[PDB]
């Protein structure tokens, strides 16, 4: 959890999903304004894993 | 010459340039029939020159009591409202005598009469006109220079003769700083009992016309210490004039300082100019929209801290959050707004994908129209940048230009501050660089090197501040893919 808080965050975004979702997709792809697509699809071949 | 003239009468008149071209040739013909008497004292010599005769000057109903040389000066300038037959009203007159203030009444013209192309033509035109009376004047009046004229001056005036011929004290306890100082006494001096006696030189000193104060003061009082070839100013001043002559040590010295010249030249052929292509890339798309409001929060208004008089110059033609009510033009000659962090619509922070608005590009937006606007910002950043590099390797002085292209070159600074931090940093490290930009061409800039995290042009007008990312000029255009 300390890991996945960086220093330079608000904690209004802590509670918003869509952030999180966004730095799961920057890991993958390094370009900011498609961050949100990528993460996305990231979940969804998540749930193909098993 | 006629002892009255109505200005508004002649302007109006269809006789306009026959009375400017009988004064004139008045003129010019009376400078070729008598000659400039020089007293070289402060009782200055008597002349009979019609220029410096007095005429009264009937402005709307007003007398001003002016020059005749003023006059034609007046008429030559006037020449945009005989052309669109508009009167001149007396809040244009000037100080004829004062040529910084021409520079200001051009600008008058030009937002009196619209901007336009025919009001771009006729200053054209006043400029030609001036010019060529100048030569008509120089060739007439005539201007000279002589050995003679700095001793005929000293044989009346003793200051001048014991500044031309001083020589420092030779005591040991003198020191770099002491002398630079006798340097400024005795030429602030020399230079003030030029502009009050009557002397040949008379004109260039009060003119400002071929006179730089470290050389002039050289050739008549004192050289100074100089420098060696790494900079370090070596312990033997020079104290001498050059007009006196030079000492063989002396000359030592003064060829160490044209060598180091020459190979400082040799070294400053270095100039890479790389960025100028990057930052023209990006701003090259960027482009005006007449819509008067795009519509932005306050909050998403960028907000910037006036610490210095040089901050509130910078975003003159822009509007500004009175306390009181909004959006009026922040006027840079009130020093109120100094010390208060205010809120400007700024071209970073506009909605409309298509352009940046008026209200936050500014005034300007009706004068650059015609020309690319992110042109005129790389163009106006670089020639200072790429010059004053330059210039510094002849002499902390470099750093500012450094951290300027770390700033927008380097995600040093760009990926932990915000853009209402970044743009006042920007506008520190200009004011220490010297840099006069106005701030909406270095907000354009950070403008494009701005990257929106949610990829939303339009999410401006709601009050939270959008998500983004600020980027590396080389990486803003990688990121394009
Ligand atoms: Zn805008």
């Amino acid at each position: 959890l300390l890991n996945c808080f960086n220093t330079r965050i608000k904690i209004d975004k802590i509670y918003e999903k869509d952030y999180w979702v966004k730095k799961l997709g920057g890991y993958f792809t390094t370009n900011n304004s498609n961050k949100q697509e990528k993460g996305e699809g990231i979940i969804l071949s998540f749930e193909r894993i098993l | 010459m006629e002892k009255t003239y109505n200005l508004n009468d002649i302007l109006l008149s269809n006789e306009y340039e026959k009375i400017k071209e009988d004064i004139k040739e008045e003129i010019i013909n009376d400078m070729a029939s008598k000659k400039v008497k020089y007293s070289n004292t402060s009782e200055f010599a008597k002349n009979d020159f019609l220029k410096d005769e007095f005429i009264d000057l009937v402005v709307d109903g007003e007398t001003y009591e002016i020059t005749y040389g003023n006059l034609i000066t007046l008429l030559i300038v006037a020449r945009p409202f005989n052309h669109f037959k508009v009167p001149m009203t007396e809040d244009l007159l000037f100080d004829l005598s004062d040529l910084k203030e021409y520079q200001n009444y051009y600008t008058t013209l030009l937002e009196h009469f619209g901007y336009s192309n025919e009001i771009k033509s006729i200053i054209k035109d006043v400029i030609s006109e001036l010019a060529i009376f100048s030569g008509d004047i120089n060739v007439t009046f005539g201007n000279t220079v002589s050995i003679k004229s700095l001793i005929d001056l000293g044989n009346k005036v003793k200051r001048f003769r014991e500044l031309l011929h001083y020589r420092l004290p030779n005591d040991e306890a003198l020191e770099f700083n002491d002398i630079e100082a006798i340097i400024k006494k005795n030429l602030d001096e020399i230079m003030k009992i030029l502009s009050e006696t009557d002397n040949m030189l008379r004109y260039y000193i009060d003119s400002g016309a071929g006179i730089n104060s470290k050389q002039f003061g050289q050739v008549l009082s004192l050289v100074g210490s100089k420098p060696d070839l790494f900079g370090k100013i070596i312990p033997y001043p020079i104290n001498t004039s050059f007009l006196r002559g030079l000492d063989v040590r002396s000359f030592y010295i003064n060829a160490l300082g044209a060598r180091k010249a020459l190979i400082t030249n040799y070294q400053q052929v270095r100039n890479s100019g790389y960025l100028t292509r990057k930052i023209s890339m990006l701003l090259m798309d960027t482009k005006l929209i007449d819509l008067d409001d795009c519509g932005s929060h306050e909050n998403n208004y960028l907000s910037i801290n006036v610490e210095n008089k040089d901050v509130l110059k910078r975003f003159s033609k822009r509007s500004y959050l009175n306390n009181n009510g909004e959006l009026v033009e922040i006027d840079i000659n009130d020093e109120s707004l100094i010390g208060q962090v205010i809120k400007i619509p700024s071209p970073t922070t506009c909605a409309s994908n298509e352009g940046v608005c008026r209200k936050c590009y500014g005034k300007l937006f009706d004068i650059n129209k015609d020309l690319n606007i992110g042109m005129i910002a790389v163009l106006l950043l670089t020639d200072p940048l790429t010059q004053r590099l330059l210039s510094a390797k002849h002499l902390e002085l470099s750093k500012p230009l450094r951290e300027i292209k770390d700033l927008i070159e380097t995600n040093k600074y760009i990926k932990d501050h915000n853009v209402n931090e970044v743009v006042n940093y920007f506008i520190y490290l200009l004011n220490e660089s010297g840099i006069n930009i106005q701030s909406v061409h270095s907000e354009l800039i950070i403008r494009e090197m701005m990257k929106l995290d949610d990829s939303d042009r339009t999410q401006f007008k709601n009050d939270k501040m959008p998500d983004y990312e600020i980027f590396r000029i080389t990486d803003a255009n990688l990121k394009g893919d």
